[PDB]
RNA sequence: CCGGCCGGGAACUCAAAGGAGACUGCCAGUGAUAAACUGGAGGAAGGUGGGGAUGACGUCAAGUCAUCAUGGCCCUUACGACCAGGGCUACACACGUGCUACAAUGGCGCAUACAAAGAGAAGCGACCUCGCGAGAGCAAGCGGACCUCAUAAAGUGCGUCGUAGUCCGGAUUGGAGUCUGCAACUCGACUCCAUGAAGUCGGAAUCGCUAGUAAUCGUGGAUCAGAAUGCCACGGUGAAUAC
């Protein structure tokens, strides 16, 4: 119970970001049915590259956007508080659901 | 770039909040089909400018109202400035 | 008891599983007439069991995802000729040498800027 | 044609149509908006509609209750 | 045996019928077809008076014959005394789509003669 | 059109026939990717072909295929100024394909409003060598005969 | 009752991190023994696998002191401040790009099947009812495989205009509305009619196009107080002439 979902657009830096607090709970719990890769964001912006007529000449910019799951069902409460207050998660915003 | 048009645009915006969610507040209140008589049209007193849907909220940068981005609120030219400076994290040319 | 397929083809996957059972074909708990199957490549899903033996071999369902109907039909075909290679590979040297494993990747491809289609650019402006 | 319930008439052009009704139709009022929607009881009584440089009297009858104050005030040109 | 008053619009199809009737055009037909949907292979000569009786309400309800006469007639006057120019702008025949009215513009209009 | 090379393609044929002939057949009687009406039309025809022919189907379509076949044609150089071509015995799959398509298009030269009727009857009367197509042979024949005086 | 809820599993497309796969391997031929060109266990991918970004010094006195910092300068009760109605939608000129048209495959009704792939909080709004309609009100759940468009059209057979201005072709002016800002008047776009004019495949023609490609059907984005013939991206059915 208690998932924990993350919104990153680095796929190094949330599989370091999910790598991490698995084991973080995993410290004194157990089960967990496993890493889930969630399916992703895809955003293609368009801009006029030149500032004068010419429309053809234009440029493709995306986003990307990761998401991670980690589905913990058994875990202990100990754990899953000392998750708070522990966050280094920098510039990169963590989502959860009560 | 105009400065009277953006000490314009900054002061409608300014108002654009602090004038309005009451005034269409209260027209939605009296805008109901039940007996709506003339107090709704007498209530005219309105500029009807600073309300956002009527309202550019033109760039704030170089005052160039072509190009107006939701998503950063600037125009072409400057995001093509600012985002190849970097300083935009997850931004990277696309190709598929 | 099952036989391995997933029969890729033009963004067209089917899970051709066969068990033990008589020859007809079960699309999606339906069968091909109230399917709707005498549209666009009414015969072509029995060419692969044209010439194939079908005796008491064959009982499958199938799930077909994307495509039209071509599409379909290369997923049907995929699949059954993947699931098809339990028997060694002495049927599949034929089945090659006939085509009956053709995989072709003609895939769309992508809208490009300046053209308002795969290769059409505005017709040529004035001289 | 189009539209829908709910007539609206300026504040100002409802101070120059009490105007009109009091004081009288000396002159056709020269609204200078046109946003003003007709009312049954001013048949009778003659404004002009400023389509952007002129005041443009209107014509009043009893059977274009159901017409655009606007329209009566025409705007194209012709030679 | 018969449709509204008494004359022989028979041996046509229903559609052809109703859009032989004037007034209903073309647009009266899809009209009447999207209300109803009564087939298009019916022949009005002689058929049950069932579906003559179908005909008869799909054609009567809406505005046709002497009642689209007179609303022609009211239509002219009020464009008349319209107040608006593209009143008369209709008025005298000149196309009020605004697309070049120097020649060929007044085929809807009709004959010209010397 | 200078460097590329020919690799003798071949596309989807009917399973009921089977034949790389009326695959070809049935191909080029396509029109803008349509599949349903195209092949009902074209068994609609054969069908009706046999049925007015009364021998067998497939030895009448042999027959037609044979009267519409021309022989010779040759190819415009303008090398000279005048008629100066060198009358070349044109490629056995290019003179086949060029037969089909003088057949296709002498079945395209109406207008009628049933086109399994149209097609039916125009390629029938044309089985004999009494059609439609048949013109447009004497016509490449006529066109032929002449050339040959420059080489 | 077609509750994947159990114990769930790999043979599951699917859902993202990483490793292999192809490099002319090795033989035979044409080849100076050089590089290259012809086949075979590979063609599930063979001859840069197919597509995209990556555009060398430079010619164009080209658009940008109206985006911008000025170079030499300049308007100066400001060559500004404002409030309402008006210009780019219009219109007696030649041109171009784009859209349904020339039918019997289009307006016909019915037992009526499979789309990848997005936007979604000045927003998406499943309960009922009716509207020739734009839709009209209680409208749940929601920053997400939760709650809106998957119903895909592409078809089986009933028959039609079974030949023409035709049941094809639906460019007009006024009669009642959907959300409009305060209200639709050169002036919001959409439904119901009186409306189907000209056109029976096209002047001396040019252009785009060598495999999912030219064409034939169906979807998202920008305004969003509001609708897309188009513009930026998608899934279908798919035609050879390269001596």
């Amino acid at each position: 119970r208690i998932r924990i979902r993350l919104k990153a657009f680095d796929h190094r830096l949330i599989d370091q970001a999910t790598a991490e607090i698995v084991e973080t709970a995993k410290r004194t719990g157990a089960q967990v049915r496993g890493p889930i890769p969630l399916p992703t964001r895809k955003e293609r912006f368009t801009v006029l590259i030149s500032p004068h007529v010419n429309k053809d000449a234009r440029d493709q910019y995306e986003i990307r956007t990761h998401l991670r799951l980690v589905d913990i069902v058994e875990p202990t409460e100990k754990t899953v508080d000392a998750l708070m207050r522990l966050d280094l998660a920098a510039g990169v915003d963590v989502q959860i659901s009560l | 770039a105009k400065q009277s048009m953006k000490a314009r645009e900054v002061k409608r915006v300014a108002l654009a909040d602090k004038y309005f969610a009451k005034r269409a507040e209260l027209k939605a209140i009296i805008s109901d089909v039940n007996a709506r008589w003339n107090a709704v049209l007498k209530l005219q007193t309105l500029p009807r400018d600073s309300s956002p849907s009527r309202q550019r909220n033109r760039c704030r940068q170089t005052g160039r109202p072509h190009g107006f981005l939701r998503k950063f609120g600037l125009s072409r030219i400057k995001v093509r400035e600012a985002a190849m400076r970097g300083e935009i994290p997850g931004l990277k040319k696309a190709s598929w | 008891n099952q036989y391995y397929g997933t029969g890729r083809r033009k963004s067209s996957a089917a899970r051709v599983f066969i068990k033990p059972g008589n020859g007809k074909i079960v699309i999606n708990q339906r069968s091909l007439e109230q399917y709707f199957g005498r549209e666009t490549a009414r015969m072509v899903v029995r060419q692969p069991l044209e010439l194939v033996d079908m005796v008491e071999k064959l009982d499958l369902y199938i799930t077909v995802k994307g495509g039209g109907i071509s599409g379909q039909a290369g997923a049907i075909r995929h699949g059954i000729t993947r699931a098809l290679m339990e028997y060694d590979e002495s049927l599949r040297s034929e089945l090659r040498k006939a085509g009956f494993v053709t995989r072709d990747a003609r895939q769309v491809e992508r809208k490009k800027v300046g053209l308002r289609k795969a290769r059409r650019r505005p017709q040529f402006s004035k001289r | 044609r189009s539209l829908k319930k709910g007539p609206f008439i300026d504040l100002h052009l409802l101070k120059k149509v009490e105007k009109a009704v009091e004081s009288g139709d000396k002159k056709p009022l020269r609204t200078w908006s046109r946003r003003s929607t007709i009312f049954p009881n001013m048949i009778g009584l003659t404004i002009a509609v400023h389509n952007g440089r002129q005041h443009v009297p209107v014509f009043v009858t009893d059977e274009m209750v159901g017409h655009k104050l606007g329209e009566f005030a025409p705007t194209r040109t012709y030679r | 045996a018969r449709i509204a008053g008494i004359n022989i619009p028979d041996h046509k199809h229903a559609v052809i019928a109703l859009t032989s009737i004037y007034g209903v055009g073309k647009t009266r037909s899809k009209a009447i077809l999207a209300a109803a949907g009564i087939a298009e292979d019916v022949k009005i000569s002689e058929l049950s008076e069932g579906q003559i009786d179908t005909l008869r309400d799909e054609v009567a309800k809406f505005v046709v014959e002497g009642d689209l006469r007179r609303e022609i007639s009211m239509s002219i006057k009020r464009l008349m005394d319209l107040g608006c120019y593209r009143g008369l702008r209709h008025r005298r025949g000149l196309p009020v789509r605004g697309q070049r009215t120097k020649t060929n513009a007044r085929t809807r209009k009709g004959p010209r003669k010397p | 059109p200078r460097r590329r090379v020919i690799g003798q393609r071949k596309i989807l044929p009917d399973p009921k026939f089977g034949s790389e002939l009326l695959a070809k057949f049935v191909n080029i009687l396509m029109v803008d990717g349509k599949k349903s009406t195209a092949e009902s039309i074209v068994y609609s025809a054969l069908e009706t072909l046999a049925q007015r022919s009364g021998k067998s189907e497939l030895e009448a379509f042999e027959v037609a295929l044979e009267n519409v076949r021309p022989t010779v044609e040759v190819k415009s150089r303008r090398v000279g100024g005048s008629t100066y071509q060198v009358p070349v015995e044109v490629r056995p799959v290019r003179r086949n394909a060029l037969a089909m398509r003088w057949i296709v298009e002498a079945a395209r030269k109406r207008g009628d409003k049933s086109m399994a009727l149209r097609l039916a009857n125009e390629l029938s009367d044309a089985a004999e060598n009494k059609g439609t197509a048949v013109k447009k042979r004497e016509d490449v024949h006529r066109m032929a005969e002449a050339n040959k005086a420059f080489a």
